[PDB]
């Protein structure tokens, strides 16, 4: 049946290339041979057996095939090489996970800087991404890696979220105590940088934001390659991290530790005075200091910039063409 | 899409163990003894119970795929165990599992093992993944004890004996092929239905619906009596068979 | 890790910005051009212009203007660089001594802005209170030019109009107005603001918001005598002052964008208008002088002088001399006469100054057998098309080619002592229903010529609608003469059929050499083209010969022989094709992880695949299986301009940014990811856009040279005509060259005080990164032209190493020697 996984051949598919590099194993675009479909075989490799099958894997594995979303990535299969017979102590070959080919990525879409975004175009994205994460923060659970690179889009503007390796059940009763520096810094949330280990869905939201800004600037808007030093930059977008704004900074471990150079003032509405209205609302909220102050995401899809956006009227982005490589 | 994992008690008697000489009883004693070895290595360990579990549903599942006299039972438990860890996010290194592994079993038993333990497990983690589907995510009767157990309201502590009579049946009920026959969602009524027919209490009064006599059904729907009787029947068993007596 | 070296050959000669004024001396009349990363300082005469002073900055010029604040003698100079580094500069010359002061200098990018579609835009206030800026989308940069100011410190004002086309200081204000033309749903329209350092926003300005024309590009800030603006859009050009409002839309005007301006007159009466088909208009303002005694503007007029260069900037000197600052083309003097010509005209060239223009492709040929190599470029555009034969003999020679058609691609046939060069001509639709050209051109001036007659696409079925008026461009292979370079034969492709790849080979057992053309068909409605031609032709006694097609299902983006096959790029798929007995192209393996194959070079049995978004590929052709198989992929996102590759193992690539990496294989065999990884080794902001990677060198080869330190030769052409060439270094001299670098940008004193290192740092919108793997040539090359007391200064405490010399001290005439020997590789 279709549910018997780990059992076909990596033989079904017709291997295309190699699509990028993986923390686990390589990935490779692929076509399937009996009807055609483009799909990613992603490579899991327990020839290390140091701590044997990824945890990694385990968890994109174990939540992937709960959670059912136009905006979430779908694992189509599991399928393995040629597995040595009746002898699985020798048996050294890897498994393959298989997920839909999503033709582009958000990084490399802007970065060649070939992309140009209008507002219709945002809304569209953000309103997928969004309700993307509400499904998965509805059924408790966390990204913990919200990327721009993670962020994987298809020519028609279908939007999915993709790399659940890091992410982790959250329970709102039970505050038990979780890794920590989760995000990557550029996309890091100010609770997490100062260390809580129990941390809140609220830290997707911050990244989401952080993807909002830069799909207006075109560039990134929190650069730094040190945890004090994002903490700056935020400060001086955000505000500087204060108890009137964030009560419970206290309890943060590194909150005397980790100090910005001043107590900045917020300036966001008038460093994104260009972005709309209705957008630079969202903004303010996704970027707010406290977590508990901090929009969830379906506040974000209630919002007069993203309630009305229809998803029937997908609007494809600006993507690439010929006379664009002129 | 996904995998059916139940079974009826009938088809229990051809699985490979039983095709390849094994008679019923054996095949019962031999799990509950990989059951009970997988509880208390990882009890040892400090284990989460939704992760005790979750090995020993592995562990069931997969001698309904394998054979016992092929495959070793105490290996496939700390196999099992090591798995459950990593799914379940309550992680072990293989060593330490290992290391209690020979702590509680003797010297024949820790033989299964074979020259090199930690080889013998980690080389079966590839045939648990493929046996089980992939299909990880397993839900246990713990859960549904308690989201049922809230909405009773009343002497509380009629209430916190009955769960905890019912607690004790769910962990006894882990060495029987019953999370193979009834999805969890009925094991935990019927563990309900058990304790409140020994303790003499009418659950029915603590509902919402006082007069709904069959209150399992606003819990879990199409619950026939007789299921719950036969699962009731099969706990009782363990009970009268073993020294151990209803805890009352 | 890699190690390289690039030097500029030949300096950008396209003329990016020039304005006139008095900046050398209160008393001179001042002419400054600017070139990419160059200013050229120039003394008006009566015969033409007396060069002063040359400098280089550390940064591409994007805005250039001079201005006079009160209390100064003479002009000072404002440049901002495209990575936003600004300065105000002064000259001072001592007697014989020529120097440039930075006055003022700092950096003004922002945090958070969207870069603006129309770019940088500076201007300054008629009275020199403030310098404006329009960097990003949504804000005005106001620096206020207070004595004080040495950091050109300065704020932003929240603009509301998000879109701006253009913006430009008014005069006669109360205050200092802006005025602007900016787009938004309903249209374009042009507003006023009034600019308050004091209160560090705008205040209403001072007349009312007019709807203008749908393509209003450029806003002319008219004189005191009438104040106000002059708007000019594709058909018409308006006048705004408060109530008064006139337009004119001639219907010359229409035929041609106009896209440059400047002031004939001081007092505004005339202006200057450039169109893109090189036509020269006057613009003239008829004054009315009311009993009042005020004067007011009557009626515009407009009227055609004649024909220039296609013109970037304009600027009238004195006289009737007009400096012509071409991009596309060379750049003139001409002289406006009163009296017309027989012809009609009053523009009459003086001098020609050349300008290389964009170098789409080219290639070395040693064309008289001397072991020298003389290197074809395909240079210009449109009516400035042209073939320039460059040779090294101390200056470079250039011979032009004029094809007053736009030149795409060339390559070389020995075998038949020509050149075969694909080109494209603008035709407009006419009456007749088919086109007509705006002029002759080598396509059509060929001595014999063929048209294309395949049945191919034939079938059609699709329409394709024409308007009178359209442009359309109509693709040729030009065969040209290697020693005359007239133009033999002229063969026409399809219609909407646009050539896009060129290669002379011989194929397989086939002992013709052939010309072999990759063709796409090209329509407005298609994103990207879904049809395509593969045509082997054959030149044979003064005919062009069609031995075969071959169609494709894309566009044949790049070709180039391998091993006796044809290896092609169609869109996303890289094929090599076989060429049978029967002569027909057949195809034998394919790849297909790619998402545009622009770019394609082989080694050996190695394949480099440039992709639009990807980066650089190493495919391999393996040919005991008959297939192509993945070496490495650059996992990196870098969009590609072009690429080249420099050695087994290491590949070359350019960046739409204008900057330069190189990519090695990372020769750990440990884990098959390991080899599957391309590594980044190098990188570098050259500043120019490089369009072509050509292996070869122009210096002369007579055996006798001695080796050099550096190893291996690619020359590139960019788009504003900078020819440049990169080679190889051992591990030992770059590190002695690098540790020099830092020695000598401590020493060496920057225009604009811009730190060298900041300038070729890697630099893309999103992620900056110090230079890597490349040594500035162009500054080693500097250490000959400073000061003896400096050049000792730099060699103090250096260290020679890997080596005879495992420790060995440099003196200054030490130095002197090696970077004389690096002057002679071009
Ligand atoms: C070293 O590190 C990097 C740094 C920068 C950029 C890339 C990497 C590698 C890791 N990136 C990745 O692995 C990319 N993840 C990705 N991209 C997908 N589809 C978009 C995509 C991405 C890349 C390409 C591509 C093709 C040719 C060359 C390059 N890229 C094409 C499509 C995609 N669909 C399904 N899945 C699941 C298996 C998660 C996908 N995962």
């Amino acid at each position: 049946t279709e549910s018997d996984w780990g059992k076909r051949c990596v033989d079904k598919f017709d291997i295309i290339g190699i699509i990028g590099e993986g923390t686990y194993g390589q990935v490779y675009k692929a076509k399937d041979k009996d009807t055609g479909e483009l799909v990613a075989l992603k490579k899991v490799r327990l020839d290390n057996e140091k701590e044997g099958f990824p945890i990694t894997a385990i968890r994109e594995i174990k939540i992937l095939r709960q959670l059912i979303h136009r905006s979430v990535v779908n694992m189509k299969e599991i399928v393995t090489d040629k597995q040595d017979a009746l002898d699985f102590k020798k048996d050294k070959g890897a498994f393959y996970l298989v997920f839909e080919y999503m033709d582009h990525d958000l990084m490399g879409l802007l970065e060649s800087g070939l992309v140009h975004f209008s507002e219709d175009h945002i809304k569209s994205f953000m309103k997928q991404l969004m309700e993307g994460l509400e499904y998965c923060h509805k059924k408790n659970f966390l990204h913990r890696d919200i990327k721009c690179s993670n962020i994987l889009l298809n020519n028609s503007g279908q939007i999915k979220l993709a790399d659940f390796g890091l992410a982790r059940l959250y329970n709102s009763e039970e505050s038990r105590p979780y890794t920590n520096k989760v995000i990557t810094l550029w996309y890091r949330p100010p609770e997490l940088l100062l260390g809580e280990e129990r941390y809140t869905p609220a830290i997707d939201v911050w990244s989401c934001g952080c993807i909002l800004g830069e799909l207006f600037t075109k560039k990134p808007i929190f650069q730094a390659n040190l945890e004090l030093a994002q903490l700056e930059l935020i400060s001086r977008l955000c505000g500087s991290p204060c108890p009137a704004v964030w009560p419970d900074v206290i309890r943060l471990p590194y909150f005397n530790t980790m100090k910005p150079k001043k107590q900045y003032r917020r300036r966001l509405r008038e460093e994104f005075s260009f972005i709309p209205s209705a957008a630079l609302d969202l903004l303010d909220h996704m970027l707010t200091l406290d977590p508990s102050k901090r929009c969830t995401a379906e506040q974000t899809l209630q919002s007069d910039f993203l309630k009305d956006v229809e998803l029937s009227k997908m609007a494809p982005p600006d993507l690439p063409h010929w006379q664009d490589c002129h | 899409t996904k995998p059916c994992w139940y079974w009826d008690k009938k088809d229990l008697a051809h699985t490979p163990s039983q095709l390849e000489g094994l008679d019923p009883a054996t095949e019962a004693r031999y799990r509950r003894e990989g059951a009970r070895f997988i509880f208390d290595v990882g009890t040892r360990l400090g284990l989460h119970y939704d992760t005790l579990a979750t090995g020993i549903i592995y562990f069931h599942r997969f001698y309904m795929f394998h054979s016992f006299k092929q495959f070793p039972r105490y290996v496939t438990g700390a196999c099992c165990l090591f798995l459950a860890g990593k799914v379940e996010e309550t992680p072990k290194k293989c060593k330490d599992i290992i290391k209690t592994a020979r702590s509680l079993l003797n010297d024949v038993q820790f033989g299964q093992f074979g020259d090199d333990p930690k080889e013998e497990v980690m080389v079966l983690e590839r045939i648990l993944l493929q046996t089980i589907k992939f299909d990880l995510q397993v839900e246990h009767p713990y859960q549904f004890l308690l989201k049922y157990a809230k909405q009773l309201k009343g002497d509380k502590n009629k209430i916190q004996k009955l769960v905890q009579m019912a607690w004790t049946f769910v962990n006894d009920s882990l060495c029987t092929t019953l999370s193979l026959q009834w999805e969890p969602e009925i094991i935990a009524v019927a563990v309900m239905y058990l304790a409140g027919r020994l303790c003499k209490f009418e659950i029915q009064e603590w509902t919402s619906k006082p007069m709904y006599r069959r209150w399992w059904e606003q819990f879990v729907q199409d619950v026939p009596v007789d299921v719950l009787e036969d699962i009731c029947h099969q706990i009782l068993d363990l009970y009268s068979q073993g020294k151990q007596q209803m805890p009352h | 890790m890699s190690y390289n070296y690039v030097v500029t050959a030949q300096k950008p000669t396209a003329v990016n910005g020039c304005v006139t004024g008095h900046f050398t001396s209160a008393e001179d009349l001042n002419l400054l051009i600017a070139k990419n990363t160059r200013l050229e300082i120039y003394v008006v005469t009566a015969e033409g212009l007396r060069p002063v002073k040359e400098v280089g900055m550390y940064g591409k010029i994007a805005v250039m203007e001079l201005f006079r604040p009160k209390g100064e003698s003479k002009d000072l100079l404002f440049i901002l660089t495209a990575k936003y580094n600004a300065c105000i500069l002064e000259y001072k010359q001592s007697g014989e001594s020529i120097d440039i002061i930075t006055r003022a200098h700092g950096n003004v990018q922002d945090r958070i802005g969207r870069p603006s579609e129309t770019g940088i835009i500076g201007i300054i206030d008629p009275e020199c209170r403030m310098i404006g800026l329009r960097l990003y989308d949504g804000l005005f940069k106001v620096i206020p030019l207070d004595r004080d100011n040495k950091e050109l410190k300065a704020f932003n004002i929240r603009l509301e109009e998000l879109h701006v086309i253009d913006v430009k200081f008014l005069y006669g204000c109360q205050a200092p107005t802006i005025c602007f033309v900016y787009q938004d749903p309903q249209g374009r329209h042009v507003k006023t603001y009034e600019v308050s350092l004091r209160e560090k926003e705008f205040n209403k300005g001072p007349w009312k918001q007019e709807n203008v024309e749908a393509e209003a590009s450029m806003v002319i800030a008219v004189p005191e005598p009438f104040g106000g603006a002059i708007i000019i859009g594709q058909e018409s050009i308006t006048y705004h002052n408060g109530d008064k409002y006139l337009a004119i839309a001639p219907p010359i005007i229409k035929q041609s964008t106009i896209v440059c301006h400047n002031r004939v007159d001081p007092n505004g009466s005339r202006y200057l208008l450039g169109d893109m088909e090189g036509r020269l208009f006057m613009l003239l303002l008829e004054k009315e002088e009311q009993m009042d005694g005020t004067v007011t503007l009557k009626d515009l007029r407009v009227e055609l002088l004649g024909e220039t260069s296609i013109a970037e900037c304009l600027t009238y000197l004195d006289n009737g001399v007009v400096f012509v600052g071409s991009r596309l083309g060379d750049s003139q003097l001409v002289k406006l006469n009163v009296d017309s010509n027989e012809q009609g005209s009053y523009v009459v060239a003086m001098e020609t100054f050349t300008n290389l223009g964009p170098i789409v492709d080219m290639c070395v040929v040693d064309l008289e057998r001397q072991g020298q190599g003389q290197l074809v470029t395909c240079s210009g555009a449109f009516k400035e098309g042209s073939l320039r034969i460059i040779r090294n003999g101390q200056k470079l020679h250039i011979r032009t080619v004029p094809l007053y058609e736009s030149p795409r691609k060339i390559c070389y046939q020995e075998v038949s002592q020509c050149f075969g060069v694909l080109s494209s001509r603008i035709e407009v639709q006419d009456t007749s229903g088919g086109t007509t050209a705006l002029r002759p051109s080598a396509s059509t001036q060929a001595l014999s010529s063929s048209v294309s007659s395949s049945k191919l696409f034939s079938s059609s079925t699709a329409p394709h609608e024409t308007s009178f008026g359209e442009e359309v461009e109509v693709h040729n292979l030009l065969i040209i003469d290697q020693h005359t370079f007239e133009v033999l034969h002229a063969h026409q492709f399809l219609q909407n059929e646009y050539a896009l790849s060129l290669v002379s080979c011989k194929l397989g057992k086939d002992p013709n050499t052939y010309f072999i053309v990759g063709t796409a068909m090209v329509y407005p409605e298609e994103a990207e083209p879904k049809q395509g031609r593969i045509v082997v032709f054959q030149y044979s006694d003064g005919k062009l010969q069609t031995v075969a097609e071959k169609e494709v299902k894309g566009a044949v983006y790049s070709m180039v022989e391998f091993n006796g096959k044809l290896l092609a790029s169609i869109n996303s798929t890289v094929r090599l094709y076989e060429w049978t007995t029967e002569k027909e192209l057949r195809t034998e393996c394919n790849h297909y992880n790619n998402i545009m194959a622009l770019y394609l070079k082989t080694k050996g049995d190695f394949i480099l695949v440039g992709d639009l978004m990807r980066s650089v590929l190493l495919l391999a052709y393996k040919p005991m299986e008959g297939n192509f198989e993945e070496i490495a992929r650059d996992f990196n996102p870098n969009w590609m301009s072009a690429v080249e590759i420099l050695d087994d193992d290491n590949f070359l690539g350019a960046e739409n940014a204008f900057n330069l990496f190189v990519c090695q294989k990372d020769s750990a065999a440990t884990t098959d990811e390991e080899r599957q990884h391309l590594q980044e080794v190098g990188l570098f902001h050259l500043g120019e856009f490089v369009n072509v990677f050509c292996h070869g060198s122009l210096v002369m080869q007579n055996l006798g040279e001695t080796s050099t330190p550096t190893q291996g030769s690619v020359l590139f052409g960019t788009v504003n005509g900078m020819i440049g060439l990169v080679t190889s270094l051992s591990e030992s001299w770059y590190n002695l060259l690098l540790d020099m670098q830092n020695r000598l940008n401590k020493v060496i004193k920057s225009v604009g005080k811009i730190e060298h290192s900041f300038w070729r740092s890697f630099h893309t919108e999103r992620k900056t990164e110090p230079a890597t793997g490349f040594i500035d040539g162009d500054l080693i090359e500097s250490f000959l032209d400073i000061s003896r007391p400096k050049m000792q200064e730099v060699v103090a405490n250096l260290q020679y190493d890997d080596g005879s010399g495992m420790k060995r001290e440099a003196t200054a005439d030490d130095l002197i020697k090696v970077v004389e020997e690096l002057t002679r590789i071009h």
